[PDB]
């Protein structure tokens, strides 16, 4: 799914899998999508911020976009880079 | 303790956090392929072991 | 037949013949075909892999193919090498 | 040099000092488990080595 | 017996048999049971760990259990696999 | 050849060989020379930097030179160290 | 969050990135030579196998 | 003759004699000379190697030379050892 | 002998034996003693350090001592462990 988190929270747990506890900073919101489990898609946006950093398992650097509303990167289906897409590629 | 120093600290943190980490998917795929290779070799050895007690491969 | 195996399993047993127990690695799938019994045809493919290694009794080295879907080598009918076929010959 | 700037500096320092550091207990437990794994594998190899000079495992 | 070892120590020696010296890692505890001598049963548990790996002579892979208190695998009496038992079978 | 790269790019591909994608940091320029294929010669220089790090396959440590213009290390022809040359040997 | 700490971090990173990795060319040459050795031994065995069906070596 | 082989190939066949198929390792080159047929002379050299192993029918061990260019051992004319010659005798 | 090395250097070479090149880190000093050749005794001490790690061929782990002046482990004469001696046994 797309279970977001802020402050302290829990991530994953479907199909009775173990769930880890993710604790972010003061008031930063994080959007997560785990897909089937092979890959992950992360995103980050401060509440009073002007950037929306995001990345993915297959990528090798953090990408940002100055819109703070560019949805979130879904889990890529196999070795698929997200740096270069329309909603991204403003490379850090 | 100066507003200039903290801004420079933020800039340097942003510079350091953008480092390109190495690719990891291929790194793990290497280990997966090596595991497949070792499994195949061990299967060949086990089959030739079975061919010693009897005089035919399984089935 | 073409009784595949993964994890821990059993191979053979037709015509009340003794059956050996084959235990592979964590999540590697192995495809086996014993034919009548003179020869064997083996294959191997990791779940999160990019190669499909295979071999046979009459051969002398492991052959691979970067498709992970190239079926499996059936039991050759008498001293028949599989290294050189269309689905193979990418020699290791 | 202005009382406003120093207060803003204090606020930014308080903001930066609250950063959530990564979990470390699990990170070290990973290394501990890997050490246990390697020790077990080496023990198996040593036992099979002993089984070569003589024809029985220890004890 | 069940002479455990940690750091540097000695294993076996009954009936005036030669005894080998086993030297483990920094603070890892190893539990050993040699039985009569045909088979062996090994186990491993780090002091500040969360897993208890174990194996046996007749087995072909290391098995673990997330309890750190699941006793230890005794020496099997003849070609007896330990992977599948209640205290085990969480295959690696 | 001497196909340099910066940001995101591709390396190699001659004689229809597979080509890997190298993604560097923000604005760091990397100079690569693969030679025939046995060895490689790497180099690195930040745009607003004061050092030019470089290395090679046969070497065992990174070497630098405070000129930011010392060409690049070509692919050595067989087990040839580059640490000690005139354009280098300021060992890290 | 202090400009001193980030500079020390940069210094430690530079210290750690200069570690002398082991030589690898010779390590791979070992495997290559072992492969050559095994190939020669297997060739000898195959030639002596051929010398059984017939009574002369190839050619 | 001196028909060398690499990968998969065929050896012999003169005077309508049966020819066996020799399949070496990945990229190892083998030099063979069968002479009249009483004896054989073998040699081996990896492409990216530093040794040239060789032997002969009348010999009893493999001999090497650290030159990778020491020709090859021709078929000896009757019970003639090659271990001791100038191009050899660096006994394994 | 006890030919130490730092930076880049050469080790061994007596009785016209081949000599390998050892290249350490930036400013770490290494003390080596090869003895006759069956065994080796290694040691290591950073210039601005507080520990003196050392080991030997017959040992199975690195031993340290917080004195930075505890001489060096000479080559043991046959299957002789150095972990347990007065100048050592502070096991890692």
């Amino acid at each position: 799914a797309s279970k977001d988190v802020t402050g302290s929270g829990e991530i994953g747990g479907s199909n009775s899998t173990p769930k880890l506890a993710i604790q972010t900073s003061n008031q930063v919101t994080l959007t997560y999508d785990g897909g089937t489990g092979h890959t992950y898609g992360i995103a980050t946006l401060h509440a009073k911020g002007t950037r929306k950093y995001a990345s993915t398992s297959n990528d090798t650097k953090i990408y940002y976009n100055d819109n703070t509303a560019t949805a979130a990167p879904s889990a890529p289906v196999g070795t698929a880079t997200i740096g270069g897409s329309t909603n991204w590629k403003n490379a850090l | 303790f100066t507003l200039i120093e903290l801004l420079i600290v933020v800039a340097i943190i942003g510079i350091l956090a953008a480092i390109a980490i190495p690719q990891f998917a291929a790194y793990r795929q290497k280990a997966f392929n090596s595991a497949a290779e070792s499994d195949l070799k061990n299967t060949k050895t086990n089959l030739e072991s079975y061919y010693s007690e009897h005089q035919f491969y399984p089935n």
